[PDB]
């Protein structure tokens, strides 16, 4: 159907899904910038962003000073704890690699801490 | 003085400006003077009971 | 604002309302002076009954 | 060999004298009905908080026995595995234990199925004779070691222990007895501290299972594997996480919020104190 | 028997659920037997609750006059006298467990729900007593146990008693306290009437079960969740929120030692709750307690991890 | 890729002469190669010389050692690429600062790379994620980059040290801050005991 921009509905579902992906990737991009990407004018870009946010559906703030939008990809203390859970995840799967491809180095290195 | 805003009245510009403390400046000043009062008065008060023990009431007068 | 509905604060001098997304801590920093008000109370009643 | 000694481990094993009922109630139970004394089969359960191994009770196996092997009933340990991963997570499984006596050549082809599951099990031999001061019990490590270039899985005896946790000798005790327990301490800076003490000690042999496999592949056990190496040189590279001036900022500012609370909670501990001697010093020495 | 009971017969359970001979007396149940691995699994989920009240589940079998408690897991209802009916939140776990049984050869069915009732003691009030007489009708037998975790740290004794509910047209016209404990100055009317619904069973401990052998199997692989600590930020809004229910407590206090509980003829006696500066002690005591507790988890992982830094 | 890391090895040890040269620009083309340090220690790419064969062993020195400023001063010299080897090239810029630095600002990519915004400048880093490839973590506040895992250009045989280095403070590192928690259980198991005992004995003395 005719949904403003093109003849398809799909014209407007890539614009929405394109900027829930660029909240997790993209840092910060200027309303110039991010309208030219997708072929949209600049006045499209803010008006679908802004009805991301209240709906509950893309996280970040927008900017109106000097027309920059931020995203959000977690930082300060949340981003302390998502560290560590992913080094010792690493671990883990490591763990499962030794013993898989040299079952008998995993025994030996358990008697090593024992001995000392 | 009379109210109970805080506001700040820039003379520069004729505008009626804000500037706050921080809220941990008047937070743990505030908290680290009561505890200094605290260990003063106790540590006073087991000096007035020391010489209630050794039978050493008021001569002064 | 007054109704506890919109948050921040107005500037006229501007014409920008102002919303601190990363302001100061309101929650705990409040339970602190209620604590440091009850204890300062509660030292003079305890070293008055020793004169 | 069968039994020679070879790497005795530093590790603390309390056990407790409750695992022994449990094997001789397997022993004449299954005599008495075959009447014949066989070799029976079962597991040791219990605890292990890292270097303390905590041997509380046992109980017998659920595997299947064909020609001369011990095939382990994975496909119904696994189905209930699903289940029971959202409720708890704690009290380790250790190894097994047997009936018999010295050590026979066929329990190491049965030993070395159970390495598979956990990674340090454990062995246990009851003996009709004495051996020990106590109970007549003993548990064995797995060991592996060449002997004439063939490399075999020999044991190890330890010297076990009591009690060595004051929260859980309260609870055995009141297990066997089935009466009544004196009144003692509980300690309660001791059950939290396990979290943090335990912590340590369970990183601390992930490390060590880690560091001995990329220095084979420097030296000369291991060959040189060009995947080996470009998988474990950036595992290492992201520490230390997040140590730059955003967690810096961040961890004073949280440290000096519950340090300011600590000091308003201090001076109440000391008001309670305080307000027991004046009760108790204005009234027989003062009169006023 | 002596062997038979310690070890999983289908037999036996084949011979007790055929014919059902509870429904001829309910005073069949005599004795219990608790085991000692699922006793560190109630003591431990009541715990964590800490002032509220939990409900878990409780799998065995029976053997006679003496019921076996095996296996017990938690449940995530927020207690029994909170919410009405809570087994009905257990009914997606016994849908699952049954089926999975019955393919193996296996007629372990439900044996029981346990619970926990914080500071009046170990006792079935008149809520639980009513929620039982309906379940003990569709999913028999069921056993009815109390855990206090909060008693067994002062007085230092492992509270742990097993009850069961008569039905209606059994219960005793006078029946005294089978098991009686300590109870505050609040409820403790209660307690003299509602005795005579219910009997104390002779509990006893074995070694058995099945469920502490396939957590270690778990932990292999599932060691990277038991390393979540960082309390200070999980609950935070209860630390928080502790600090001001102090303020209301404090105030109180204020007014004890300004009046006092020693008047002229009549002293010791005069205010309803004494001791209002000692029991402030504890209060203030927990919010700092708490507070540390969630720092020691940070700082222990800056000094393991933040400590190796890159040449 | 890990599968067609051994099928590239086992045709350049079997033939020589005109069929290596013809092989070296295929490797650069495919994708899923990301290692070229057992490639350039061989013989078979050092004979190539003398006209077109000395162009193709400088790239691959570019592509192990160089970095994307290193790439557009000379490209001249060096034979043009397409549209998934000018990419590929991208992915080792990255990981070429990351060995050195922990953090690399934002100002440094956006000169090296030759950007405009930051978006376009992540978004070759991205791309590398889902490919276990570059994996780490995007900062907004300092403006910087967190690299955590990378790959390891060659074979490491240079900064290999690097590795044992760190394992060795991360085993014994624990040993000092056991000891530290093992004496404060200790501590505090010794501070209840004489509690008790001295709460205890003074209560009893009352009577008498």
């Amino acid at each position: 159907a005719t949904t403003a921009d093109g003849s398809s509905i799909l014209d407007r579902a890539v614009i929405e899904h394109n900027l829930l992906s660029a909240s997790k990737l993209y840092n910060n991009i200027t309303f110039e910038e991010l309208g030219a990407l997708l072929e949209i004018p600049a006045a499209k870009a803010e008006k679908i962003a802004s009805q991301m946010i209240t709906e509950g559906r893309m996280n970040g703030f927008i900017d109106q000073i000097d027309g920059i939008v931020h995203f959000e990809t977690r930082e300060a203390l949340p981003t302390w704890d998502k560290q560590i859970q992913s080094l010792c995840f690493q671990v883990n799967n490591l763990l499962e690699k030794i013993s898989q491809t040299a079952p008998e180095w995993t025994a030996q290195a358990m008697e090593a801490q024992m001995a000392q | 003085l009379e109210g109970l805003i805080s506001a700040r009245v820039d003379s520069h510009s004729k505008i009626l400006y804000a500037r706050d403390v921080d809220q941990r400046s008047t937070t743990f000043e505030k908290s680290l003077l009561m505890g200094k009062e605290f260990q003063r008065r106790a540590k006073a008060m087991m000096l007035r009971a020391a010489v209630l023990r050794n039978q050493i009431h008021v001569k002064s007068p | 604002i007054l109704d506890n509905t919109i948050h921040g604060r107005i500037d006229q001098v501007n014409q920008l309302l102002e919303l601190d997304h990363q302001k100061r801590g309101g929650a705990r920093y409040t339970a602190l002076d209620k604590w440091t008000n009850q204890l300062n109370s509660l030292n003079q009643a305890v070293v008055s009954k020793l004169a | 060999s069968v039994m020679a000694c070879g790497v005795t481990g530093s590790v603390s094993v309390a056990l407790h004298p409750l695992v022994i009922l449990n094997i001789s109630d397997h022993w004449i139970r299954m005599r008495s009905q075959e009447g014949r004394p066989v070799q029976v089969i079962g597991a040791l359960i219990g605890k292990q908080e890292g270097r303390n191994i905590e041997v509380m009770n046992s109980f017998e196996l659920l595997s299947h026995t064909v020609e001369e092997k011990i095939i382990i009933d994975k496909e119904y340990y696994y189905t209930k595995e699903e289940q029971f991963k959202q409720v708890f997570k704690e009290l380790e499984f250790l190894g097994w234990y047997t009936t018999g006596g010295p050590p026979d050549p066929s329990d190491i082809h049965v030993h070395k199925q159970v390495c598979e599951i956990i990674e340090s099990p454990l062995f246990l031999k009851l003996n009709p004779m004495t051996k020990h001061t106590d109970l007549p019990v003993s548990v064995f490590e797995s060991v592996i070691d060449i002997i004439n270039g063939e490399a075999t899985m020999l044991f190890a005896e330890l010297t076990y222990t009591l009690a060595t946790e004051e929260a859980e000798r309260i609870g055995v005790d009141h297990v066997a007895r089935m009466t009544a327990t004196g009144s003692g301490e509980n300690s309660t800076v001791a059950e939290h501290l396990i979290a943090q003490h335990s912590a340590i000690k369970m990183l601390h042999s992930r490390v060590k299972l880690i560091l001995e496999y990329v220095k084979a592949s420097e030296a000369g056990e291991v060959p040189f594997n060009h995947e080996i190496l470009r998988e474990a040189y950036a595992l290492c590279h992201c520490l230390p996480v997040l140590s730059t001036d955003k967690f810096k900022t961040d961890f004073y500012d949280q440290c000096n919020d519950v340090g300011l609370m600590a000091y308003l909670g201090t001076i109440t501990k000391t008001c309670n104190t305080m307000n027991q001697f004046v009760n108790k010093f204005n009234v027989l020495y003062d009169r006023q | 028997s002596i062997d038979e009971i310690y070890k999983y017969d289908k037999k036996q359970q084949q011979e007790i659920l055929a014919a059902k001979p509870w429904t001829k007396d309910h005073h069949y149940f005599k004795y219990c037997k608790i085991s000692a691995l699922a006793l560190l699994k109630m003591v431990m989920h009541a715990r964590s609750g800490g002032n509220l009240e939990v409900m878990g589940l409780m799998l065995g079998k029976v053997d006679g006059e003496t019921m076996i408690i095996m296996d017990s897991f938690a449940l995530p209802v927020e207690g029994t006298e909170t919410r009405v009916n809570a087994q009905a939140a257990a009914y997606e776990y016994m849908a699952a467990y049954i089926e999975n049984a019955k393919q193996v050869g296996r007629l372990e069915n439900a044996i029981g729900w346990y619970h926990s009732h914080p500071g009046y003691g170990c006792w079935l009030s008149g809520i639980d007593v009513s929620t039982q007489m309906l379940n003990q009708q569709f999913q028999e037998p069921f056993v009815a146990v109390v855990i206090d975790p909060t008693r067994t740290i002062s007085a230092g004794k492992v509270n742990l008693g097993a009850f069961r509910t008569y039905p209606k047209g059994y219960k005793p016209p006078d029946e005294g306290p089978s098991e009686y404990q300590t109870i505050p100055l609040n409820k403790i009317e209660d307690f003299g009437v509602h005795c005579k619904q219910y009997y104390a069973l002779e509990v006893s401990y074995f070694k058995s079960s099945l469920d502490r052998k396939l957590l270690e199997l778990l932990w292999n692989k599932y060691w990277v969740n038991t390393l979540s600590s960082s309390s200070l930020l999980t609950n935070a809004d209860y630390t928080t929120g502790q600090v001001f229910d102090l303020s209301e407590k404090l105030e109180q206090s204020e007014a004890q030692l300004g009046r006092g509980s020693f008047m002229l003829g009549l002293e010791t006696h005069d205010r309803k709750s004494e001791d209002k500066l000692a029991k402030a002690t504890r209060d203030s005591c927990k919010t700092t307690i708490e507070a540390i507790h969630g720092l020691m988890s940070q700082v222990i992982k800056d000094k393991l991890f933040n400590q190796i830094n890159i040449s | 890729s890990s599968n067609l890391l051994e099928q590239f090895i086992l045709l350049a040890k079997g033939t020589s002469g005109s069929a290596l040269t013809a092989l070296i620009s295929q490797v650069l083309e495919a994708p899923g190669v990301y290692v070229f340090g057992e490639l350039l220690e061989l013989a078979n790419v050092q004979e190539l010389a003398e006209g077109a064969n000395a162009a193709y062993l400088q790239l691959l020195n570019l592509f192990a050692y160089g970095t994307y400023p290193d790439y557009i001063a000379n490209k001249e010299s060096l034979p043009e690429l397409s549209t998934a080897q000018q990419n590929k090239l991208k992915h080792l810029t990255i990981v070429s600062l990351a060995s050195r630095m922990k953090c690399i600002p934002y100002s440094v990519l956006l000169k090296d790379l030759e950007m405009r915004n930051l978006r376009e400048l992540e978004d070759l880093i991205i791309e590398a994620v889902y490919t276990d490839i570059i994996q780490g973590k995007l900062d907004q506040r300092n403006q910087l980059l967190e690299v955590d895992f990378c790959i390891g250009r060659d074979i490491r045989k240079k900064d290999i040290n690097n590795i044992v280095k760190t394992l060795h403070e991360w085993c014994d590192g624990c040993e000092a801050v056991l000891l530290g928690i093992e004496q404060q259980v200790l501590r505090a198991n010794q501070y209840k005991e004489n509690h008790n005992r001295t709460q205890q004995q003074v209560e009893a003395e009352v009577t008498n």
